[PDB]
């Protein structure tokens, strides 16, 4: 007559490491690393992600010809950029601020478009055509920015001009314009006339003077002569006034923008598919309630913490020791 | 290991105990089997559900943190970024790496004294009536029906009944 | 006959956590989270907080009418600014670099206020009055800040001005000046002739010219001009020299500035007393000698490390377990 | 408990013992009563200040710090700065919290090590000349006095005296 | 010692004992010396070898890294750059004091055990046929010579057979 | 007939610390903390660090006079600066982008030095000589950078000058110039002969037109005029344009840059010497594989973790207890 005391075992081939160990056979353990994505770009509350196809946030918000599928955009989850995302700035130049604009419309979820400058009423003094270039062609066709309109001298004549629009929307406002530097003396006169123009640019909080900084420069994309651009977030009730004598790419459209948290930029050539989900990663969704994801450090939404590890198995459960 | 009982004095584990971590196996005239003790076990769960969900519970969950761009002339501040991203990523790799290191050593030695414990809370029990064989085991001295051995099993062994083992102890 | 080995247990009822069980009572324990805190703004090593209250560092250095309060101000523990310090700039304008002018005072432990270029013997061919706004009145006062000096064309003259400063104070000395930019040509002739003015300063490594930059922008507090303000710490030894022929807001009083670590700004809106502490957040002052807190982030002085815990209670005793 | 002592075989502690962690209760012919062990409390007090004072050493005290202000062409210095201060905020909080929690276990264990080591300290002066009932008590066999119960205490027994079992 | 051997009921160590950790001193008939127990001893060793590289493994080697300067208008940026080098100075010093702390603990405690474990290993061997003395020492009741005394430190202790052992009077 | 079971001591005084007790005597232990170095700069990987000695970058790359003996650098394993290095802009003036420049060359393991405008046949309408100034004497003369070319007028002419240069060495060449502002009307006609010129530089992405800004400054190195300079990196291929009628401080060397990684720039006193490490610190080099050091938390190469730790004794052995 016998009574023995042990402990379970079992046919459990998990392996746990200790300080003193390493590749200990155990009865439980928990995995607490997901490692395992959707492969797609998903959904987020029901909304799907704005692409941006061949198209970069440059060219999206100027209005780059090759950026006419997203005139339809209004609102989105999170920003998709992928590998031949190049369309943006079509005209040579600087984007001044461009990273900065790119971190606010992280904070964005929708916005409308709306015509600030409608370009067959705004400026009768001024030529409302000739402002387009082979540099920003479509369909073979010299084109220009959709949302901007280059202006220049009306028979030979430019007018100091001035223009003002009043935030009548109930949001911060989106205001994208530019300034043009023609590459000679020339050609500085051929299109404006007036040798000494000027661009300038004022709201309550914005005040800013543009200078046309003629200089001998290298073609790119055929023209030799630069496109700076600039944007400002005009707040509710408030005005912003342009005044130029010259060099002025003036606004055209403009954006009403509505202030979301949790979204952001992200790039990935991960399909989009017709799918929900809580987290989003570059390479693909993740459907966990683990505390680690070893997947991407880019996150969108709810998600496990990134992390570099390759395993990260708790044991629950002790040595397993079958010996059958 | 730690205590000694685990991979120890009671060498291996029996496959044959399907319904708690540690256990009795007894030999009877009424016969054989493996039996689970209900307490010492749904405690170890307890305390293992609670070190699992205390660990995760302290990760806190990653929300939306994408990656900023930066142009040519501002390297240096980029290069804050990234000493930044990879500086916390370093420590929250070996902070959880390290956390699982150390927990899983605790549980084993955890599970190694709770087996041990359990060895002599029965040890204390029957004293003389029984001799201990080595391998975590009892002989008795004494003659242990099912009912008898439920008792062992309940912490409710009543010893003095058995002065019939003083006789077979000799 | 018989001895007994056991251990302590008490009335106790503090809990403690573990990774292995929640809420065990025990006999003994030490708390490492403080949590009460004061409530009151106090001094730091004997010297009171410098309260701007409804001033910001801009109106305080500049001069802005409304905090003439803080013109006896010289030597302070650590600066406040409340809910309601909107009174800064009142001729509307951008402050230049306006944070890292923050930045810096947070390293200040004081002052002395003096007179760099003196109103009534620095500008005999200039007009040193009429330099006055509504736009920074009190009381329906048309007045200008305290510290700057408007100086206009002395009749239908405004002559090419150079002025210069030897910085001999031993010490770093805050200089500050503004920009005027009119909104139209006719302003910028009645203001300082001149139509095509400009203002050139220059140090041993300061160096920069301004032109002015004539427009029309919407009115903010009635005026359509704007005007831009400056600073630079001119270094013991150093001269700087201020030259314009119309447009200079010159400097009137300026700052030598006494260094000290320890110090800085912060927002709280709780009320300043005469007490004496060694650690203080925006929610009060905190005596403790624990090594966490989860009162506020903002610290000034010795403080307790910040925290997010609620509750942060160590064991020192054993379980606690009586049994009646 | 690890150590099988405190809520273990010792099923109970007692509130009549008041100068000291742990400790003794005997019989007697010349009455009852408690008596803390200086050499066992102590030990462990000694133990238990070395660990809080240098739990408390690892944090080292938060002096001057102040938040940055930021124009609205900085967003992204500004976010960068957040993403510092909450990285390092939710690193010492988790890092004080865990900490805790580790030696909290490892300290009811450490008491729960001490009582076992001190019945056993007991069990091995006494041997034959006492037996083992359980909850931690020993029932003498040669009759022991106040004297002799303090001998006990004292860790000098002298065993070699007894065979009036 | 959490586990009361080592500084406990075994009261001091054996500086003549120089091949192992741990080990026995017998004393017999025919003479007396040390000799350590290898397999215990071993164990030890690649536990511990193995607590220490995984301690050095974790932290990752630092490679490259440099400071950067800042313009007298670029105090915000430099401050931060600071704030983030001190930060995580602050914490891996940390890290590291408090990882050795911990350890050193558990080793101290570890060989405790071990010694526990080994001392419980005889105990369990022996029996009737030796009673214990204290300092961790047994006192043979039959006579145990070199042989024996190897069986004993080899885990292979005969028991039954030298149940002579009723010397037990 | 006894055996007794018992554990292992020695002569050992090493001391550890544990959390319940402190300095506990152990028979083994192992050391974590490296606290010994070469005093000594080393080469990593047989690749000797640059000493820029009494130089610092600005010297280096502008070639000013001082730093001649690094004319013939073309690779390092890392950039040096001592206490010493002032010597970098001698005639005053900012260095624009100054410090990102250094952050380049910090990822720039070696280059190739090449005339883009040779002196003596660059300039055929142009003063090549007699660009010196006292500002920047050298053992006796008034001299100036090697690495610039100070362009003056040719007998009172100074046409507008033309020179572009296209990147032919198929990786990224560092282009530095500077921008000339004389203190006086007289000054600039007596140099470029011409009293209101110009600078334009331009390229695939730089687009600048500078005009001196004539103004007397106070006398640094004795003169009253500032000289600001200027750098860009010229991709391969791209088209860099100078247009000056004067005013420029021309191009004459620049460098065709190779791109590494693990290099950097430290401030170090100690002596250069022939040896060899993997790690390599301000103070010294570092022969270690522990995995923490005490030494200096700036690191060049693969370096233990720095740390604040003045002991990280990790025991192995028991608790030593001789007591014989
Ligand atoms: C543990 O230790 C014991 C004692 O050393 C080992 O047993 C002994 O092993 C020796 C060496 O083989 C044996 O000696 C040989 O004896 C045989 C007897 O027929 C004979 O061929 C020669 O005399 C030869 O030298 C010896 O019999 C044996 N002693 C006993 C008491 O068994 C044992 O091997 C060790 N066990 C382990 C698992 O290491
Ligand atoms: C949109 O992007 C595409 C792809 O980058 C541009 O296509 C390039 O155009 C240049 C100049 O005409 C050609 O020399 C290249 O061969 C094209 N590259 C590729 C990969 O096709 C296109 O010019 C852009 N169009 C607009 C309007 O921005
Ligand atoms: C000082 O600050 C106060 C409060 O911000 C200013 O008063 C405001 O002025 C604006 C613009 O004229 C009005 O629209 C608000 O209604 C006023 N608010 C309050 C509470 O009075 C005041 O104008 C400022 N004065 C100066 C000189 O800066
Ligand atoms: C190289 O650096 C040295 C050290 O700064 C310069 O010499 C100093 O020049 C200043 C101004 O002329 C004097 O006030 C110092 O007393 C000088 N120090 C020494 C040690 O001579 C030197 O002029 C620099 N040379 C160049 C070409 O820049």
């Amino acid at each position: 007559d016998t009574i023995c005391i042990g402990y379970h075992a079992n046919n459990s081939t998990d392996t746990v490491d200790t300080v003193l160990e390493k590749n200990v056979t155990v009865t439980h353990s928990v995995n607490l690393l997901e490692d395992s994505h959707n492969g797609k770009l998903c959904k987020l509350k029901g909304i799907a992600p704005l692409q941006l196809g061949k198209c970069n946030i440059a060219g999206w918000l100027l209005g780059n010809p090759e950026c006419d599928l997203l005139l339809t955009a209004s609102s989105w989850s999170y920003i998709v950029e992928t590998s031949n995302s190049e369309n943006g700035t079509c005209y040579p130049g600087d984007f001044i601020d461009y990273e900065e604009l790119r971190e606010q419309l992280s904070s964005v979820s929708s916005f409308e478009k709306f015509e600030i400058f409608p370009k067959t009423s705004s400026w009768p003094n001024h030529e409302t055509t000739k402002g387009v270039t082979a540099a920003c062609s479509y369909a073979g066709a010299s084109s220009f920015y959709r949302n901007l309109l280059w202006l220049t001298k009306k028979g030979s004549s430019y007018p100091k001009l001035s223009k003002s629009y009043v935030n009548n929307k109930g949001k911060e406002v989106l205001v994208l314009w530019g300034v043009h530097h023609p590459p000679t003396g020339t050609d500085q006169q051929s299109l404006y006339q007036n040798a000494d123009a000027y661009v300038s640019v004022g709201s309550s909080k914005y005040n800013r003077r543009f200078t046309p900084e003629i200089a001998a420069r290298p073609k790119v994309r055929g023209q030799a002569g630069r496109m700076n651009y600039y944007w400002t977030l005009l707040e509710p009730g408030d005005t912003i006034t342009f005044e130029a004598t010259g060099n002025l790419i003036a606004p055209w459209y403009a954006f009403a923008l509505n202030r979301g948290s949790g979204s952001g930029i992200i790039t990935s050539d991960a399909p989009v598919h017709d799918c929900n989900t809580k987290c989003q990663t570059p390479h693909g969704a993740i459907n966990s309630s683990l505390p680690f994801q070893n997947i991407h450090p880019v996150t969108i939404g709810e998600c496990p913490k990134y992390v570099r590890s390759t395993k990260l198995r708790m044991a629950t459960g002790l040595r397993n020791i079958p010996a059958r | 290991g730690l205590f000694g009982a685990i991979a120890g004095f009671i060498e291996g584990g029996w496959t044959g105990m399907i319904d708690g971590w540690y256990g009795y196996h007894h030999q009877n005239e009424q016969g054989s089997g493996y039996a689970a003790d209900q307490k010492s076990t749904q405690n170890a769960i307890d305390g293992i559900t609670n070190k699992v969900n205390s660990v995760i519970e302290k990760m806190n969950t990653q929300f939306t943190a994408v990656g900023k761009e930066f142009n040519n002339l501002e390297r240096r501040i980029e290069n804050l970024n990234k000493k930044v991203d990879d500086g916390f990523l370093d420590i929250w790799t070996y902070n959880a790496e390290l956390l699982v290191l150390l927990e899983n050593e605790r549980t084993l030695d955890f599970h190694d004294s709770n087996v041990r414990n359990l060895y002599e809370k029965v040890k204390s029990q029957l004293k003389n009536n029984a001799k201990e064989i080595g391998n975590g085991c009892f002989e008795f001295y004494h003659k242990c029906d099912d009912a008898c051995m439920e008792s062992v099993r309940n912490g409710t062994y009543d010893y003095p009944k058995y002065s019939e083992e003083s006789k077979l102890n000799r």
